[PDB]
């Protein structure tokens, strides 16, 4: 996926490994990241507020009065924590710079109405000579900028971005920052990304159990994911792979449910005993924390596998259901299965014998079900 | 053909030792009634040689080489790649097989592959007239012809989707599991599948829906095409201006799923790395509206996707496009014993009884205890041969007298029978465990076995009431010398430390000593003859091992009887001996020792004569 | 033993029992010739009693469990199972003690050595477990990792091991360091804490595979166990399952000499 | 051994010794799955008979004595004899 | 040396051995087992040949071993 960083982070890569590609002595790592628990001043919380040109005792007197500020951004209502500080350019030209990647290679975007510069993947930017530029303005300031953004392109190109974005740039000095970077990318760039960690979207506080499951995620070929939607939400589901989930939670918000969706999971590509189990266990945990006077849903669906073994997964979630029997009780829990693929039969046994002696509903589906049936199942009765 | 990318005779290479895998497309080709196994050959990175799998029920042999080069030489035929290699190592695999001449398709597996090295892989691709399949899909089939590694799951579930043989639908998703569901939906909704394929959900994948769809178009056996696509990017935008373009005149069903995304929060990235909504263009409700406006048959939701496929399956068989197939007839294979066995479906006799460890469980059991409880608890050498030989729990004199005899028993220099062996097979530059039986290969009735001889003799004496006397005068008159008595330079005046060692520590600490008071009074008997005729080691050993197990008081005369018979005690003296017999293997191995030849002066060549070797 | 008492590196045996050095300071004096300190000589009796055995399963019990079955003599059977002992069954330890100690040497960082043995296709030894994974740690292991921590002087090579561990371990979960990975480097590790060995001494005993023989000594006991344990229950003859061997044989042609 | 009559690298039993093939020619096809011809059949068993002993004073041999010395079975002392078989002996 | 170097010969003259398929053969020592196989009737013959004797239990002579004990200092660890 692709992951958004803090204009903090970009602005040190950039400082850092563009004068790699290029004399890059216009630009200095003059940056301070202020949190919650820790001149030109603005929000450092994946935005699109700013104080320009102050003093450290007014910088101070912003820090202060904006610390814990209750705002609205796109609908959603967070405080305002995390700013950055870095020393005001007083400046006159102000250029703009893109990359981005389609099917073909990775657009360069500039502007001083906006030209664009396309990089074939096999080729390269050797490959290209910069003739295709706005010569309008650029005269003493072409060559210079032909330069930098060649530099970004090899800086985009080998710390595993996705997305780069500095709009804008006056002089060779960078004003305002937005990247992404190829999560997949990590295991290339253990030693660019050393400093830096991916934030939580604004509004968002980070989650013990989903950094849990990221961390079990992490050290597998398999994929467990979890994204908590709403803590009090009725329906919990435990669906099997990226397609269908989607799919499951389609239905739900196509029945007018899409409040009560307490969550956004995925699990597929085989995982082990251990590894459901310890999901489940997350899974489970979360719903029996408060009480609903309606109950709670649980619905363990998925596709017919190709290759995710049932009897595994399935032996991983019947084990934790045992754990938390005492809670699935008093929570008034209801689970509904629907599933199909390698070993299915005896995964289903496990779960049909589990409902005969855990005290909760446990409806058993097979492939003989359409995948989404048990959702108006569990949602209209 | 071009449109074709897999038919019957299609040859494969699976890169990656992927056991399950590899059964799977050789159980779809035997139900497919194909002449030859789908696969050429396997490539292992960690050892070239030999896989055996089945045939139906015939086991076959598939050759494994270590490189991608090595096998495409060996196989030029196969120009399909099935790359189970994981994310770290899916480039570098893939780029080497498109380099290959012979290969034309890369299948990609892995999932978690960075967005540059699939957009370099669809590019490297483009450029070579190639196809690349994924990252992060199951792949795709051609129904009755050909499987890419586990696409379509277990073989009831290809029998129950009848994907044996060929329909008239063209599949193309982007979900690997939903690639599953589908097969199962269209086979009740129309003939089923021609070829199915799953582009997987990267952002940047090696091959876009499109270029599937526009091989289906040229191809005559398809008439009706379906796809399934999902919210971010703008790959279903190819097809749409295909659609418009009128490139695509077979008709299409069409369904983007993620219509739950504007409900809940912007920032939400689902399970697929390109599942995400960057534009409202990208949303799955921007996707399915210009899908209608297209002309492709879209349906209210994923619930009514058969529900559509029914419609445009019939539409084809109105028109005469479609023409009626018989059923083939419905083929078998047998479950495989594994599953049987896990699922109940059969019981099956165990060979072996063991009662003295267990490995199978969450820890290692030695006698029922858990061996971190036996660990935790200290006890001891002595304390684990009391649970792996005894299966007791033994008391702290008797585990720690078993650890003091391993002490005593270690080595007794390198002129004795087993040592002797030993250093001869080390100096014959034998490894260490060889070197080590060679030596312990001696122990026995001469070397060793007189502790098993003084238990059982100097027991039944003092079992069967015999006074020491009438013992020593018994054993005299049957000319047999009493084991575990006489030494050759100690006596009374001059003992065995190792001896008075393990009396001492008997003496001050056994609960009982019995059979050692007994032998006592027998050696005053045999002292009163000859000086050098006291209780030896081995005599010492036997003796007092039946004296710790009457002081255990768990061992009835019988088990005790059973302990000296079965050569509990011959046990004893390999295991503490081997220690010795390693060390001295080991001194000849640091000193450089050269062979041994026993000197020719140290033998009395005794031939017969012409005469004595005569037959009568 | 040619003298009034029996010598063990010299020292008498009277002032080896005596002095309660045990069977891991007799092993030290027979073997190394060395007075250990008190945790590397129960470290070699903890090493002893983890490898006594791994149920009858394994290579070693199995052929000793089928002499044991075939009426065969304790020392007979012993043998037939120590036999096994070598490169796949044992031989673990004495590799992940020659390749860690070789990476850690010549200065290679982990991710270097991660790399390296990747490109030759060589599984990195004492790396690896079937079931047991970082949420799920085999005990056997644990105890010895734990034991060392706590104890020994210096754990450079555990150390070098562990930075390696977090690199395999983030790959596949059961990428661990197993019990013979355990054996081998903290093996390492008390020579060096000794200080009584050279780095050539130390490649020394890498070398003769002093290493095979304590795992030797030590799984003999579950050896010795299951041969009594088959001579209890008074089992059979074995004779393999005809179903669990595919004959092949060549053709007449195939057997031809041209 | 599976069937009416036990194969050595597929050929009968019967057909082995009825062809007088020999001890060389069963080693033919029980170690190098061929049907050796007589002189390489012939070569084995020379091999055989020439290597069958060479005095008491031997590794192998000193190894096999000292054990039946100690009074050990046949095949224990055999074993003995057989594990000095290596490098510098053999 | 003979028996090595003829044993390749044999194989050469039979023709159905590759290069390769005699490197293997070397490799995998077959020639070990032929003495193996060759040296167990003498091996045999000798052990019976002490057991039809009544041969006594063997020590090696005590002269014919130089102890050379390492001293107190040398056992040490430091
Ligand atoms: C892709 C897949 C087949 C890879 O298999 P895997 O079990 O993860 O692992 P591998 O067999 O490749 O081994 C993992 C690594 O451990 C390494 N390793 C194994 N044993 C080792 C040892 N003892 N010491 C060191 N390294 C070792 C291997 O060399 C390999 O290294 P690499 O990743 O750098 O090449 C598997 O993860 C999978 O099935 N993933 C699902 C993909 C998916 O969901 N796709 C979409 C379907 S729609
Ligand atoms: C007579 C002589 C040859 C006897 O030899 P020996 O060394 O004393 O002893 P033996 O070989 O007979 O053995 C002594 C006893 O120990 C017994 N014995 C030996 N090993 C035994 C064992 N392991 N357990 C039990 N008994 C054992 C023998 O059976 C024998 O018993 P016995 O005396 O009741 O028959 C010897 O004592 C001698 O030379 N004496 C000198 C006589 C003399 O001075 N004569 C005048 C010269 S002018
Ligand atoms: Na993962």
């Amino acid at each position: 996926a692709q992951r958004g960083i803090r204009e903090y982070d970009a602005k040190n890569l950039l400082a850092r490994y563009l004068p790699e590609y290029l004399d890059d002595f216009s630009y200095k790592g003059n940056l301070a990241l202020v949190g919650p628990e820790t001149l030109v001043v603005k929000p450092d919380q994946l935005f699109g507020l700013v104080l320009l040109d102050a003093d450290w005792e007014e910088a101070k007197e912003y820090l202060n009065e904006k610390m814990g500020l209750e705002v609205t951004i796109g609908g959603i209502t967070g405080r305002l924590s995390y700013f950055l500080i870095e020393p005001f350019t007083p400046h006159k030209e102000e250029y703009y710079v893109a990359i981005s990647s389609d099917y073909e290679g990775d657009n360069i975007f500039f502007s001083m109405k906006v030209i664009s510069i396309h990089v074939d993947s096999l080729e390269g930017i050797d490959a290209l000579d910069v003739g295709s530029k706005l010569p309008a303005e650029l005269g003493d300031k072409r060559a210079l900028v032909e330069e930098f953004i060649t530099a970004l392109w090899r800086f985009y190109s080998d710390t595993g971005f996705a997305y780069v974005e500095i709009n804008p740039f006056t002089f060779i000095v960078p004003l305002d920052m937005v990247a992404k970077l190829d999560d997949a990318e990590e295991y290339w760039q253990k030693k660019r990304w050393s400093e830096l960690a991916f934030p939580e979207p604004f509004g968002r506080t980070p989650s013990k159990e989903e950094l849990f499951i990221k961390e079990i995620d992490s050290k597998t070929g398999a994929s467990l994911k979890l994204t908590i939607l709403n803590p009090e939400g009725r329906v919990w589901t435990m669906v099997a792979g990226g397609g269908a989930s989607v799919i499951y939670a389609d239905t739900i918000c196509d029945l007018g449910h899409a409040d009560e969706m307490a969550n956004y999971g995925e699990y597929s590509g085989d995982p082990n005993t251990e590894e459901t189990y310890h999901y489940t266990c997350t899974i489970l945990d979360l719903m029996t924390r408060s009480k609903n006077p309606n109950g709670k849903v649980l619905l363990i669906g998925g596709a017919i596998a190709n290759f995710t073994d049932v009897a595994k997964t399935f032996k991983g979630v019947v084990m934790a259901l045992e754990e938390y029997q005492q809670k699935l009780q008093e929570a008034d829990i209801e689970i509904y299965v629907r599933r199909g693929g390698p070993n299915y039969e005896q995964g289903l046994k496990l779960m049909r014998d589990l409902g005969k002696r855990l005290g909760v509903p446990i409806q058993v589906h097979g492939p003989e079900t359409h995948m989404t049936r048990i959702v108006p199942l569990a949602l209209e009765e | 053909k071009d449109y074709v990318l897999f038919d019957i005779n299609t040859k494969a290479f699976v890169y990656g030792y992927q056991t399950n895998a590899i059964q799977r497309m050789l159980d779809f080709d035997y139900v497919c009634k194909r002449s030859s196994p789908s696969i050429s050959a396997i490539i292992n990175p960690s050892r070239a040689g030999i896989h055996k799998a089945f045939w139906g029920t015939k086991e076959i042999i598939l050759p494994m080489y270590k490189t991608i080069p090595l096998a495409a030489l060996a196989y030029p035929e196969a120009d399909v790649m099935v790359n189970f290699a994981s994310h770290r190592s899916a480039f570098e695999t893939t780029m080497e097989a498109l380099k290959e001449d012979t290969i034309r398709i890369v299948a990609v597996i892995a999932e978690g592959v960075p967005e540059r090295q699939s957009r370099v892989m669809a590019a490297t691709a483009r450029k070579l007239d190639k196809i690349v399949i994924g990252p992060a899909t199951v792949g795709g089939m051609t129904a009755g012809a050909f499987r890419i590694g586990n696409t379509a799951g277990t073989i009831e579930n290809i029998i129950a989707s009848k994907l044996y043989r060929p329909g008239c639908v063209g599949f193309v998703s982007k979900s690997g599991g939903m690639l599953n569901e589908a097969f199962n939906i269209i086979s009740r909704n129309s003939d089923g599948i021609y070829e199915g394929v799953a582009i997987g959900g990267d952002r940047y994948p090696g091959s876009n829906m499109l270029d599937h769809i526009l091989r289906y178009e040229r191809n005559p056996a398809i008439k009706m095409i379906a796809c399934l696509g999902e919210l971010g990017g703008e790959d279903e935008y190819m097809i749409i201006q295909a659609l418009k373009e009128k490139k695509i005149t077979k008709p299409l069903v069409a369904w983007v799923t993620g219509t739950c995304s504007p409900y809940l929060p912007a920032s939400v990235q689902f399970g697929h790395a390109g599942a995400k909504a960057n534009t409202e263009k990208e949303t799955a409700q921007a996707k399915n509206d210009a899908f209608r406006q297209a002309g492709a048959y879209v349906p209210r939701s994923f619930d009514d996707y058969g529900e559509m496929v029914r419609q445009v399956y019939d539409m084809l068989l109105t028109r005469g496009i479609v023409q009626k197939f018989d059923e083939p007839e419905v083929p078998r294979i047998p479950t495989d014993y594994s599953k049987a066995l896990a699922t109940g479906d059969i019981r099956k006799p165990t060979t072996f009884i063991c009662t003295i460890s267990d490995d199978s469980g969450e820890e290692l059991l030695y006698a029922g205890k858990k061996l971190s409880d036996v660990l935790d608890r200290k006890m001891g050498i002595g304390g684990v041969i009391g649970l792996l030989w005894f299966k007791k729990e033994l008391p702290e004199y008797a585990a720690h007298f078993i650890e003091l005899v391993i002490q005593i028993v270690a080595d007794h220099g390198p002129a004795v029978s087993g040592a002797h062996n030993a250093i001869v097979a080390s100096c014959a530059g034998k490894d260490l465990i060889s070197s080590l039986c060679s030596g312990l290969l001696t122990i026995g009735p001469r070397f060793g076995g007189a502790i098993d001889d003084a238990a059982r003799e100097f027991k039944r004496a003092q079992e069967t009431g015999l006074a020491p006397e009438q013992f020593v005068g018994e054993m005299k008159k049957k000319g047999i010398n009493i084991p575990g008595i006489g030494h050759k330079i100690k006596s009374v005046k001059n003992p065995d430390k190792r001896v008075q060692l393990l009396i001492s520590y008997a003496r001050a600490n056994f609960p009982s000593t019995e059979l050692l008071n007994y032998a006592l009074q027998v050696e005053e008997l045999t002292t009163a003859k000859k000086g050098n005729l006291i209780l030896n080691v081995d005599g010492c050993i036997g003796i007092l091992f039946i004296d710790l197990m009457s002081s255990c008081g768990a061992f009835s005369k019988e088990e005790i009887d059973e302990v000296v018979r079965l050569g509990y005690l011959n046990g004893l003296f390999a295991l503490g001996r081997s220690i010795g017999l390693i060390g001295h293997i080991l001194d000849q191995k640091r000193l450089g020792s050269r062979l041994y030849r026993h000197p020719a002066e140290d033998i009395a060549y005794m031939m017969p004569s012409e005469e004595e070797i005569q037959c009568k």
